[PDB]
DNA sequence: ATCACACTACC
DNA sequence: GGTAGTGTGAT
């Protein structure tokens, strides 16, 4: 169901694909991170159809995430017809999500 | 025999007035303040002590106070001023000498809390006065409401200076008999403090005289300067800058940039054992936040936490980052540091290999890039750049502790002269061409001054012979001035050419393990037991030194220090390095009363000591030494002296090998190798 | 072996 | 602004 993005794919498969897409910057070892992955998965489900979960390891892919100034993770990116709608920092719950994406959308 | 100290305005280079003095005499037992007005008054004091054939005695004068009283004289009254190098004592160049074990702050130019080991209290009470009276100052302005500038407590006189100035004195005078309580040095049957100059001289031990020379010679080197090239070195920065960027432009192509934590203050824990997870990264849990009513345009949510991180771009001097890369590489590092770091160092770095062609050369660059750092640090950057101290004069004024190291060695700092990269180093030449007689202009005729550059001939190697002529009557000696001694070790040694030899002996004698002697021994480095063995039966002579050197520290020890050529005590810090210590105290002692010499005889041939007049002492770098002369003729003078005087030296201590001198004539250091 | 000093990384 | 930790520059 989730999207695994590559620096070289972003832009194709995030940037320009004029649907729902909500884009994860992680890294294997963040605490937080280990916490939302589990929710995303159940989310991406749920919203299928309507969102596009797509997650982007940032020590994979090292050249993505500096164009966006992350600076904590997880890092939640809503992209809109290729520009950032809405934007969250943190390790949602299964419920702070579903109010996010529910309303920004 | 008198006791003084003055306060005036500024440093050496700028002083300007004189703003009070202080005279403790011994025959009348009074001290004398002396306040600005009072400077002529000053000046005759001291003089008359001369006149006497007295003593005057300074803490730190012969660099300083001497100096500077002749500049104050002749600026504010006109005067010729020169007190002889005869007639002044320092209780700092005594302090040195006979506390060579311990470090000093360098008169505050060294911050206390760095130096290891303990400091002689009266010694450090000394060189922080000037910021105990800083100290004061600021504190009873601050009582007044007023500000604070720079170093506004040395532009006028005031009394709480004058009462500091009396301090100097009271404590010059208490270092100054503790150091002349010491019997190794001072004859206990005579009273120092009621002698006159000659006296005083030749009695006392004769390291007290060389240091006291040694001082007064390189405290005039430190004013002659070293004429430098800064428009050669500010373009050679150019070019190193440009090749630094390059080199960073194609490094952090090849190693991108990623993330790291940074700025976490909890601690993780497991969301279902709420077990702490002290390995994790730390977080931030936002204070507040909500998604949403208008939606809360803030990205951050209660409860939510995250991990905070930075972005770090590849940096090519970082050895953490330069670790971290190549092992993503597959680098398997193979020597570690005691403390859990791999070892990242040129010589690791030339034998790591990985799978990438690309970040295999990669490896070079960065090696490039690492020695460039290196030298725009020590020409450019660097904190002692030698662009931030050139002076108006167009000459570096390096400082020299006469007596900084425990064998007798002189240290060199700010810059330190004696780290000039050598020719046969990256960048050297056009590093070692900017140090010359040649960037000086002769003040009347304008024309260039050519440069005398001397060294000891392998000085380290003959101390050795001459130690161990008790031993084999002279043969070592011999062969090193009739034979080749290399070829002779290398027999001893097994070893297999001759530059084995030369690379084992001159290493056997700075230190070095069974990793570095089996190293260029051929390759097969360890197991260099074998060769350090071989040798030391070959050639019984050293080692019957060793052992003779051993039964006179040791059995706990039975003294824990070595006479040096010249009497004075040589603590030895290692029952094992107690042979270097020997050869490197007795090469230091031949080769400071050498420049001592060589200058002496130079004056004596009527050649005056100054940019004013014919030759002029620019570096003395442990076996060599740098000198400036404004002719041709000059140089050769110099260089054919220099070879009189070590001559002399050799016979003056009956050294049982024959020393020499090589010298060269031309512009600049790079040249004078 | 003796010693100066630079640059990173952490407080 | 100051301290370690590591390395390089020279004899
Ligand atoms: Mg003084």
């Amino acid at each position: 169901k989730i999207i695994h993005l590559t620096d070289d794919s972003f832009d194709t498969d995030v940037l320009k694909a004029d649907g729902a897409i909500l884009v994860d910057f992680w890294a294997e070892w963040c605490g937080p991170c280990k916490m939302i992955a589990p929710i995303l998965d159940e989310i991406a489900d749920e919203y299928q159809g309507k969102l596009t979960v797509a997650k982007l390891n940032i020590d994979q892919n090292p050249g993505t995430a500096p164009k966006y100034g992350i600076r904590g993770i997880p890092t939640l990116l809503l992209f809109k017809n290729g520009e950032v709608a809405a934007t969250k920092v943190g390790a949602l719950s299964k419920g702070q999500l579903k109010e996010f994406l529910d309303a920004n959308l | 025999m008198i006791v003084s100290d003055i306060e005036a305005n500024a440093l050496l280079e700028s002083v300007t007035k004189f703003h009070c003095g202080v005279i403790y005499d011994y025959s009348t037992a009074e001290y004398v303040s002396y306040r600005p007005s009072d400077f002529g008054a000053y000046l005759d004091a001291l003089e008359a002590e001369v006149a006497r054939g007295g003593l005057i005695v300074f803490h730190n004068g012969h660099k300083y106070d001497v100096p500077a009283l002749t500049k104050l004289a002749k600026l504010q009254l006109n005067r010729e001023f020169h007190l002889p190098r005869e007639n002044c004592i320092d209780t700092l160049v005594l302090s040195r000498l006979i506390h060579s074990n311990l470090k000093d702050t360098d008169m505050g130019l060294l911050r206390s809390g760095k130096l290891p080991g303990a400091l002689e209290a009266w010694g450090y009470r000394l060189g922080e006065m000037k910021g105990e009276y800083k100290d004061d100052f600021k504190r009873m302005l601050e009582e007044q409401g007023e500000e604070y500038v720079d170093g506004m407590e040395w532009w006028n006189f005031n009394e709480e200076m004058m009462d500091y100035n009396v301090q100097d004195v009271v404590v010059t005078k208490a270092l100054l008999e503790k150091l002349l309580s010491d019997k190794h040095y001072f004859p206990p049957e005579i009273d120092f403090t009621d002698v006159g100059y000659t006296t005083f001289w030749s009695e006392s031990l004769e390291a007290v005289d060389i240091e006291h020379r040694a001082a007064w010679l390189l405290a005039k080197q430190e004013r002659n300067g070293f004429p430098f090239d800064t428009k050669a070195i500010e373009e050679l920065y150019v070019e190193l800058a440009a090749r630094r960027s390059e080199l960073l432009r194609k490094l952090t192509e090849t190693f991108g940039s990623w993330y790291q934590p940074k700025g976490g203050t909890e601690m993780f824990c497991h969301p279902r054992t709420g077990k702490p997870l002290p390995k994790y990264p730390r977080i931030k849990t936002p204070k507040v936040g909500g998604i949403f009513c208008e939606l809360d345009t803030r990205e951050y949510v209660a409860g939510a936490p995250y991990t905070p991180v930075e972005h770090v771009v590849f940096n090519p001097s970082s050895r953490d980052h330069i670790q971290k890369k190549l092992q993503e590489a597959g680098w398997v590092p193979t020597k570690y540091t005691d403390k859990g770091a791999p070892v990242v160092d040129d010589e690791v770095l030339e034998g790591v290999r990985v799978d990438d062609p690309e970040k295999q050369a990669a490896i070079d660059l960065i090696k490039e890039y690492l020695m460039i750092q290196k030298r725009i640090g020590q020409s450019a950057e660097g904190d002692k750049a030698w662009l931030r101290y050139v002076a108006e004069d167009g000459k570096i004024h390096g400082s020299v502790n006469p007596n900084g190291a425990v064998t007798g060695r002189a240290t060199h700092a700010f810059p330190n002269l004696a780290q000039i990269p050598g020719v046969r180093s990256p960048y050297g030449e056009q590093c070692r061409a900017a140090f010359g007689a040649e960037h000086h202009l002769d003040g009347i005729t304008g024309k260039p001054w050519v440069q005398a550059g001397i060294d000891a001939s392998g000085l380290e190697l003959r101390c050795l012979a001459h130690f161990m002529a008790r031993f084999d009557n002279g043969e070592y000696a011999h062969e090193i001035l009739n034979g080749d001694i290399h070829t002779k070790n290398q027999i001893a040694a097994e070893l297999p050419t001759r530059d084995n030899a030369k690379t084992f002996i001159y290493g056997f004698l700075y230190g070095a393990g069974d990793e570095k002697i089996g190293q260029i021994v051929g390759a097969g480095k360890e197991r260099g037991k074998e060769l350090k063995k071989k040798f030391l039966e070959n050639t019984p002579a050293i080692a019957a030194l060793r052992e003779s050197i051993q039964q006179t520290l040791v059995e706990k020890w039975k003294r824990r220090w070595i006479k040096g050529l010249d009497g004075r005590k040589v603590h030895v810090r290692s029952p094992h390095a107690a042979l270097n210590t020997l050869l490197q105290s007795a090469g230091a002692l031949i080769c400071k009363l050498w420049i001592i010499k060589t200058e002496e005889m130079l004056v004596e041939k009527g050649l005056k000591h100054g940019w004013d007049g014919d030759f002029a002492y620019m570096a003395w770098v442990h076996d060599e030494i740098q000198v400036g002369c404004r002719t041709e003729e000059i140089a050769q003078v110099v260089i054919e002296t220099a070879q009189e005087a070590m001559r002399w030296v050799g016979d003056h201590w009956n050294f049982r090998c024959l020393l020499d001198t090589e010298g060269k004539m031309g512009p600049n250091w790079a040249i004078c190798h």
